[PDB]
């Protein structure tokens, strides 16, 4: 398909079924619906926690680096799992709501001290 | 920031001002 | 820069309304022939 | 295929109509104070825009009341004044004011940007001339407003790699043999921060069209 | 207050005028403008040159407007502004050059110092002190006080006029301080100094009641705030000054007056300086110390501003008006030179039309 304008951008597509969602890294055209057409599959994420507790996420390194070599664009969600990979640095709003989450329960430790 | 940058933003955002945070806590709380 | 001397005598002005209308009409009658 | 000849008709025509009624900025730009709205579209102005727009000046109601236009004269804005205490303002060369409006206060302006002190090599076209943030430097102050010295720009020269990416590299290097224990940086001197609200090119920017 | 020889208009009677009849050149222009064409800055000087009446006034006024509001309106020569102020003068129509003068966003008028000076001192010669201090506030507004003839005949106005005034509204308050302040700034004598405080003094009134944007918005003056710190710093710059500079008991009268009277939407500066208002009182001791100062080093004056003013006009004055008069026959036969080239301009063009319509 022609579109007018638009650029390639590495995005987590939903699959799964209710209540069990599944995340496709893929390299696709901005404007294609999310579950649509895709140039390449990037890799993976399973947000669900397995029987072993973990969060399992695969990632097409060499791929990754070839997309955005090319000129492909990175979605916030992409941006913060590579981050928590290591392969970026941590995303500004990653830190930023740490601090406001140990803020917000720092104020609840003070409350019950309170109390 | 220094408090001078503070203060410029309080100028450019004077009326839409939540309160001023101050550092995190070095550690989460628990 | 320098200022364009414009001389009205000289100069022809615009004509409105341009009818390609006909033309298209012409085209599909010479088709319909 | 049946040649589609009225969609060529209609392409034309539409063309024609769009190059015969092209609005003029005394048009676009104007603004109802009152209800803060743009009598052109209709649309209403952002709210962090609405007290600027009830106070400051566009820059051909500044130009329009000094001879040539001000070519010559310093411009600053209020945001910039507001932003930055380093001087940032635009030095006059051209000026070509829209004809049509009554008190020849739209136009368009060009000018040698000089931002947080650091002056450009040549003049290019300036954007936000129909914003309501423009104020012409008085003549007696220039001296005073135009000085500054250039503080030490001394920025980081290289960063670490992200955790991951610096461990690969190692490990690509050791597996080709090197046994080198230098760091790997990634070198960000060629990346310059460039503030979000430095002037872009308005040579690149569009225009509304008419409707 | 000016001479004779400098107001004269022989010179300007004598120059090179090719003569048109205004009723045509007036047809030209009505159907330029009918077929929404663009008008030579060369048709509008020759309809402004070949007024011969004070009807012909009128006219040229109107396409003067139209004129501005056209695509070369920024091509009005400065021989064309001259002459329509001439013409003006010549034909007892000052208010209308005033009008033009004061409405100059819509008639594109913007006179050379001459030319000021020509208009302020007719008002003056006829008493009309109303009208010279109208014509003092337009050079206020377009900072043309870069010429010393200028600076002297705005600042003898102003004075005059201060001179008789009780009641002040605070826009006249604005005018009058930014109109003493600009002259008196070039001016590096007890008057131009005196001009200078007395100038901070009425800004800073104007600052402290109606707000530091009332000061600053649509004026020659800066947006920063502290206009009596600076009539203070006039002070202590006259402290520290050669002996010949003095520092007049009127202007300090009234910086102290406004002190006195001082001490008895946006927010535009950050919160950590200190306001103007929480200032006052430094500011008020800071003028007792330093009125005691000047007073000790014998640094004041009891002449009066418009005495003095007086003074250094009839002292300066000649030398001025010969330096001007210099300039604008310099500047005549440049003019002359301009016009010739503009016309053969306009013949290369007209001819170079034509054999593009005959082909
Ligand atoms: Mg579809």
């Amino acid at each position: 398909k022609a579109y007018r304008g638009g650029h390639l951008t590495i995005r987590l597509a939903l699959g799964g079924c209710t209540n069990r969602p599944f995340y496709r890294i893929v390299a696709a055209h901005n404007k294609c619906p999310r579950d649509g057409r895709f140039v390449e599959q990037l890799g993976s994420y399973d947000p669900l926690p397995n029987s072993h507790g973990e969060k399992l996420v695969a990632l097409n390194l060499d791929r990754i680096r070839h997309w955005i070599g090319c000129g492909a664009h990175l979605s916030k969600p992409m941006e913060k799992l590579l981050g928590l990979a290591g392969f970026f640095p941590l995303h500004p709003m990653m830190i930023t709501n740490a601090e406001r989450l140990r803020r917000k329960r720092a104020r609840e430790v003070l409350l019950a001290s309170q109390k | 920031p220094p408090e001078r940058e503070l203060s410029r933003l309080r100028r450019l955002y004077q009326g839409h001002l939540q309160e001023e945070s101050g550092p995190p806590p070095e550690s989460m709380p628990k | 820069m320098q200022e364009r001397f414009l001389f009205p005598e000289y100069i022809l002005d615009p004509e409105p309304q341009p009818t390609r209308e006909k033309q298209l009409q012409e085209l599909q009658q010479q088709q319909e022939e | 295929v049946r040649p589609r000849l009225i969609a060529e008709l209609a392409r034309r025509v539409r063309a024609l109509r769009e190059q015969l009624n092209r609005p003029r900025d005394s048009q676009l730009y104007a603004v109802d104070y009152e209800t803060l709205t743009r009598p052109f579209s209709g649309r209403r102005l952002p709210v962090r825009a609405w007290a600027d727009v009830r106070r400051e000046s566009r820059l051909l109601q500044l130009l329009g009341r000094l001879p040539l236009f001000g070519l010559g004269r310093l411009v600053t804005r209020k945001s910039w004044l507001w932003q930055h205490d380093e001087p940032c303002y635009w030095r006059l060369t051209r000026v070509r004011p829209d004809y049509t409006a009554q008190n020849l206060d739209h136009g368009k302006a060009w000018g040698i940007l000089t931002f947080k002190g650091k002056t450009e090599s040549e003049a290019r076209e300036i954007e936000h001339v129909m914003y309501h943030d423009w104020r012409l430097v008085p003549k007696h102050e220039e001296e005073a407003f135009t000085a500054f010295t250039p503080a030490p720009e001394d920025s980081l020269a290289s960063v670490p790699y992200p955790p991951l990416l610096r461990a690969m590299i190692i490990a690509e290097r050791q597996k080709n043999g090197d046994t080198s224990t230098e760091e790997p940086m990634l070198n960000v001197q060629r990346i310059r921060m460039e503030p979000w609200d430095y002037p872009a090119k308005q040579e690149d920017k569009g225009r509304a069209k008419g409707t | 207050l000016l001479s004779s020889a400098y107001v004269d208009s022989h010179k300007w009677e004598a120059r090179e005028k090719e003569h048109y009849c205004l009723a045509d050149l007036a047809s030209l222009m009505d159907k330029t403008f009918e077929r929404k064409l663009p008008v030579s800055s060369l048709t509008i000087s020759r309809l402004i040159d070949n007024i011969s009446s004070r009807e012909e006034i009128d006219h040229a006024e109107y396409y003067l407007y139209k004129f501005r509001h056209s695509p070369n309106c920024w091509y009005l020569r400065n021989w064309t502004i001259h002459t329509w102020i001439r013409q003006c003068l010549k034909y007892d129509a000052q208010d209308k050059a005033l009008y033009t003068l004061v409405n100059k966003v819509q008639y594109g008028i913007f006179p050379d110092n001459f030319t000021f000076n020509l208009l302020m001192d007719s008002f003056i010669k006829k008493e009309n002190y109303k009208d010279a201090l109208s014509v003092v506030f337009e050079v206020m507004m377009q900072e043309a006080f870069e010429v010393p003839s200028t600076q002297l005949l705005s600042l003898y106005v102003l004075f005059h006029c201060l001179a008789k005034k009780t009641d002040f509204s605070w826009e006249e308050e604005r005018n009058f301080g930014a109109s003493l302040l600009l002259p008196g700034l070039k001016q590096k004598n007890s008057v131009g100094f005196s001009s200078q405080l007395y100038g901070y003094a009425l800004l800073g009134k104007v600052e402290l009641q109606q707000g530091l944007r009332a000061v600053y918005h649509n004026m020659p003056l800066i947006w920063k705030p502290g206009y009596l710190d600076r009539a203070l710093q006039v002070m202590e710059k006259v402290a520290a000054s050669p002996e010949d500079i003095k520092l007049c008991r009127e202007a300090l009268d009234v910086l102290g007056a406004v002190l006195k009277a001082l001490t008895s939407k946006l927010v535009e500066q950050l919160d950590i300086e200190e306001t103007e208002q929480s200032k006052l009182p430094q500011y008020l001791e800071r003028f007792k110390a330093l009125h005691s100062k000047l007073q000790a080093l014998g640094k004041i004056e009891s002449e009066g501003l418009l005495s003095l003013t007086t003074q250094l006009v009839k002292e300066k004055l000649s030398t001025c008006e010969a330096e001007d008069i210099a300039t604008y026959e310099q500047n005549l036969q440049q003019w002359h030179l301009d016009l010739v080239q503009l016309i053969q301009r306009e013949q290369q063009q007209r001819e170079q039309a034509k054999q593009e319509y005959q082909a």
